[PDB]
RNA sequence: CGAAGAACCUUACCUGGUCUUGACAUCCACGGAAGUUUUCAGAGAUGAGAAUGUGCCUUCGGGAACCGUGAGACAGGUGC
RNA sequence: GGUCCGGCCGGGAACUCAAAGGAGACUGCCAGUGAUAAACUGGAGGAAGGUGGGGAUGACGUCAAGUCAUCAUGGCCCUUACGACCAGGGCUACACACGUGCUACAAUGGCGCAUACAAAGAGAAGCGACCUCGCGAGAGCAAGCGGACCUCAUAAAGUGCGUCGUAGUCCGGAUUGGAGUCUGCAACUCGACUCCAUGAAGUCGGAAUCGCUAGUAAUCGUGGAUCAGAAUGCCACGGUG
């Protein structure tokens, strides 16, 4: 009953960003998640590699966006922490939605 | 090749109509909207539709508005 | 209060739950000829599981999903080999002889640029 | 191309991007435009010190303004007041608010983008050429580096034919994936053309 | 019958002959047997004595025949008439689907020459 | 696309603002979708000339209407360049 | 290439059980469907056991031992021979010769059916006659006619 | 192939309509809060009205946005 | 355990699955060979042995190779303009030639019924279920979802039957005509899609030449991006093989 997305880029980075705010999530609640690290909302792309002529040689970029939750399923009054106290993250969806 | 269900009747066969509603032929109509598909009141008139370069009258008939009035018109020519 | 055995197969990866017994064919409550689209491979795919012998030492309950047809049936080789190695590794040797207990080497290869398909490299003529 | 240049590949395994911000998937775009927008301003309005790099942070309801520089000698000015200013700026194209961070000294030696603007500053004023950007390798060897490769395009005396202005000295090696390559660009703009300068220093191997 | 238009091909199913019937075809065919109660698995070789009679009536519902051939080739002329480019476009031997004629065209064109 | 055409653009999306905005519901819906004949036509056709339809987008940044992705406000080059330094988050060297 | 090739297994015909007839269905491929294929196996099987005695596997197999060459010819300029010299190949490739000819002959037939077209062509294989076997005997005559080396 | 789809616009090209510190820039000065919906005429581009809104600060001039004009230094160039 | 038999319900985290963190493989070990050097050939254990597979990985260089048109830029030239703004046209001509693809020439098959299993991506100027209506494309009504949830989605070849019988046809779909659909202000040269009709050429391609060494080729679909709206293109994913 609480979705608290929690979405970046490259995994060594995310897991920084889980670690920071999933201390405190242990005392709260009596059915509170671990980080459900969903499958990949992906993109990847391929654009032309040069100015001009060719389509033989295009650069491939690639970027994973896995999607992790950790969630304080069951509310308590210790939530705060978490929600806004300890996340404000550049390359994380913050995400202050129950 | 179509017209929908939405032909245009255009705006600027409109201001003719009504400067052809108390005269029949009087000028070879400059007119430059090619996407029109006109009003009977209008049929029997050289509408002069623009062809990309300069005007060419058309002595439309009522066969020539089951369909643009541009296509009436070449728009280039081949030898 | 089951033994399981994997199955892993090009795309079709496999659950497989042993009850030990005889007697049963079953693969998703349905059976060979009923679950497969009736291709040429489930017929042939209960061969190299006779050699150290089933539906006489196991009931066979299959529960896959996802993947091919073809891999299905591969998917069985690779979960029946996999529960003939808990109850002796005699079983398990004949299997890796039979090759049936190594994950298939082969798969679904990518595309890359400049290709048609995924190691088609255009037609020319230009010389 | 030779090569393929790589120093983005080696952002994609160690050291975060240098402008790390999220938004979602049709609202990356507006986000996008205004921080390279902003960029280009900010460097602008900071080529008053030496940039080792700006960098930028947004969580999508402030961005940070961090620079890093060999001249926070000028950054700071006199107290607060000048970089205030800066924010302004920041204030107008990406249209949040901003904070100041830490500009933080390591010597001009280290680090391949000092190396380039100096020595790219040098040829704008027609002295040097050979002997331009070797100086700064002897200088970026006297202390640290673990071998540093400089690249410059030709054109020597100012000349129309190039011929490459290429000195290295130590090791750089450059498909190593447990790297440590620096490696930033700037050009010149003489009057005779463009050089593009090309700064590639192995500080460490991780 | 034979009715308009000479010939109704048998030794094949009664769909099928149908589609041989200068105007019916594919739909069109088994659309005049739904509408006459019977089947394709028969033949038209068996030419069914009600069948015989939904024969011309379905198709004295289409413009079939003749009276299609008419109306068509009559209006290749009306538009020609007109100075519309579907007009002009037919006595060059041109298409007006907008095909490859820097290419293509081999059939509005005949062939490669 | 040079430094002009973008402008061409740019001033095309503003106006667009002032033929759809309120005028957006109003161009749209409250005119088609039945309602119908004269009437419906030289009320819709109001320049002509501005809609959303008639926007080519482009960037922000370069302009070109070739090589555009427009979900991510970028185009062919302004992906290559910026990526490089790490001026979009994310990318990196495809192996999928 | 370094080292050798290596081989690479292949599933023998489930219902019967020769790697051979199995190698026949590898010929007959084409569109890549086994599925489709197996059909025809059986479609042609049955008509050559009624017709033939043997066993049902050397209603082929035999039958095909006796009209798949022994030679192959190429060319190479060692022995100093500029000509065609024969050459005794293994006897797995003397099978995948004639195999591939034979199938060639029932798409040459329009006899109604590649199970009854490449059937009695088969069938004729024990009866030695079919352009499928008088490809042997153009090979064979070249090397031996013309023997230069071998 | 550039071109990750070219109906208009795209679009550089052409034919016509049309403009000339300018479509797009900075800077200086003036007027007017910015603006709003419409009319007529024109193919539109536009051009000229008609009514209506009276913002942020002021030292009451000025500015800050923004719009036209004026004047140039300049500006523009997918021109080579 | 429930079942109104569907992961639909609680329940269970075993399992697949995802996907972060490890475990591993190094010629390390066994035999032979070798110089009792490396290494080579076989072998074992193992998911895998001897660049494991596939990516990314483009050396120092060469072609005054391309790109002043992404952008940048030295010079030169244009300045009531090769500037600038708009409507229409032209970009998709054509009497031809050539290149890269797609679809067939058929029963290894086509069409008709029903039926078998997927993978990976997409999304609030969006995809759009449901139900109603439409032969249909689709439209109307609108749920749901910014998303392992919902919508795209029904995978299609395949399979079991029905048939047609080797005919230019029951093959094949070009052309065109008519009728319609959708996105737009509007599809005239220059839109795609559907519907019915018309029904093409072609009965496997001289000379020649190219691709491809395995999950490839071949063939069959699927998804994405650019997309208001036009994919036999490109880009990606699996099926059989």
């Amino acid at each position: 009953r609480i979705r608290i997305r929690l979405k970046a880029f490259d995994h060594r980075l995310i897991d920084q960003a889980t670690a920071e705010i999933v201390e405190t999530a242990k005392r709260t609640g009596a059915q509170v998640r671990g980080p459900i690290p969903l499958p990949t909302r992906k993109e990847r792309f391929t654009v032309l590699i040069s100015p001009h002529v060719n389509k033989d040689a295009r650069d491939q970029y690639e970027i994973r966006t896995h999607l992790r939750l950790v969630d304080i399923v069951e509310p308590t009054e210790k939530t705060v922490d978490a929600l806004m106290r300890l996340d404000l993250a550049a390359g994380v969806d913050v995400q202050i939605s129950l | 090749r179509s017209l929908k269900k939405g032909p245009f009747i255009d705006l600027h066969l409109l201001k003719k109509v009504e400067k052809a509603v108390e005269s029949g032929d009087k000028k070879p109509l400059r007119t430059w909207s090619r996407r029109s598909t006109i009003f009977p009141n209008m049929i029997g008139l050289t509408i002069a539709v623009h062809n990309g370069r300069q005007h060419v009258p058309v002595f439309v008939t009522d066969e020539m508005v089951g369909h643009k009035l541009g296509e009436f018109a070449p728009t280039r020519t081949y030898r | 209060n089951q033994y399981y055995g994997t199955g892993r197969r090009k795309s079709s990866a496999a659950r497989v739950f042993i009850k030990p017994g005889n007697g049963k064919i079953v693969i998703n409550q349905r059976s060979l000829e009923q679950y497969f689209g009736r291709e040429t491979a489930r017929m042939v795919v209960r061969q190299p599981l006779e050699l150290v012998d089933m539906v006489e030492k196991l009931d066979l309950y299959i529960t896959v999903k996802g993947g091919g047809i073809s891999g299905q049936a591969g998917a069985i080789r690779h979960g029946i080999t996999r529960a003939l190695m808990e109850y002796d590794e005699s079983l398990r040797s004949e299997l890796r002889k039979a090759g049936f207990v190594t994950r298939d080497a082969r798969q679904v290869e990518r595309k890359k640029v400049g290709l048609r398909k995924a190691r088609r490299r255009p037609q020319f003529s230009k010389r | 191309g030779q090569k393929v240049h790589p120093n983005g590949i080696r952002l994609g395994i160690v050291k975060p991007w240098n402008s790390t911000w999220f938004a979602n998937t049709k609202e990356f775009a507006d986000n996008l435009d205004s921080d390279f927008k902003v960029r280009q301003y900010l460097t602008k309005e900071l080529a008053k010190a030496s940039v080792s790099r700006i960098v930028i942070e947004r969580p999508a309801k402030s961005i940070r303004v961090t620079i890093h520089t060999a001249r926070p000698g000028i950054v700071i000015g006199k107290k607060g007041e000048d970089v205030e200013k800066l924010r302004k700026v920041v204030a107008d194209i990406a249209g949040v608010p901003a904070q100041i961070n830490i500009a933080e000294v390591r010597k001009p030696e280290l680090d391949a983008k000092l190396v380039a603007d100096s020595i790219t500053s040098q040829l704008e004023r027609r002295v040097m050429f050979r002997r331009a950007m070797k100086r700064a390798v002897q200088n970026a060897m006297r202390l640290g580096a673990k071998g540093i490769k400089v690249e410059v395009s030709g054109r020597l005396g100012g000349a129309e034919i190039a011929r490459t202005e290429w000195y290295r000295e130590g090791r750089v090696p450059l498909h190593t994936l447990r790297a440590d390559i620096d490696y930033n660009t700037s050009e010149a703009h003489t009057t005779y053309g463009v050089i593009g300068v090309k700064v590639w220093i192995f500080k460490g191997e991780i | 019958a034979r009715i308009a238009g000479i010939n109704i091909p048998d030794h094949k199913h009664a769909v099928i002959a149908l589609t041989s019937i200068y105007g019916v075809g594919k739909t069109r065919s088994k659309a005049i047997l739904a509408a006459a109660g019977i089947a394709e698995d028969v033949k038209i070789s068996e030419l069914s004595e009600g069948q015989i009679d939904t024969l011309r009536d379905e198709v004295a519902k289409f413009v079939v025949e003749g009276d299609l051939r008419r109306e068509i080739s009559m209006s290749i002329k009306r538009l020609m008439d007109l100075g519309c480019y579907r007009g002009l476009r037919h006595r060059r031997g041109l298409p007006v689907r907008g095909q490859r004629t820097k290419t293509n065209a081999r059939t509005r064109k005949g062939p490669r020459k | 696309a040079k430094q002009s055409m973008k402008a061409r653009e740019v001033k095309r999306v503003a106006l667009a603002d002032k033929y759809f905005a309120k005028r957006a519901e109003l161009k749209a819906i409250i005119s088609d979708v039945n309602a119908r004949w004269n009437a419906v036509l030289k009320l819709q056709t109001l320049p002509r000339d501005s809609s959303p339809s008639r926007q080519r987008n482009r960037c922000r940044q370069t302009g070109r209407p070739h090589g555009f992705l427009r979900k991510f406000g970028l185009s062919r080059i302004k992906v290559r360049e910026a990526a490089m330094r790490g001026e979009i988050p994310g990318l990196k060297k495809a192996s999928w | 290439r370094r080292r050798v090739i290596g081989q690479r297994k292949i599933l023998p015909d489930p219902k019967f059980g020769s790697e051979l007839l199995a190698k026949f269905v590898n010929i007959l491929m084409v569109d890549g469907k086994k599925s489709t294929a197996e059909s025809i196996v059986y479609s042609a099987l049955e008509t050559l056991a009624q017709r033939s005695g043997k066993s049902e596997l050397e209603a082929f197999e035999v039958a095909l031992e006796n009209v798949r060459p022994t030679v192959e010819v190429k060319s190479r300029r060692v022995g100093g021979s500029t000509y065609q010299v024969p050459v005794e190949v293994r006897p797995v490739r003397r099978n995948a010769l004639a195999m591939r000819w034979i199938v060639e002959a029932a798409r040459k037939r329009g006899d109604k059916s590649m199970a009854l077209r490449l059937a009695n062509e088969l069938s004729d294989a024990a009866e030695n006659k079919g352009t499928a076997v008088k490809k042997r005997e153009d090979v064979h005559r070249m090397a031996e006619a013309n023997k230069a080396f071998a």
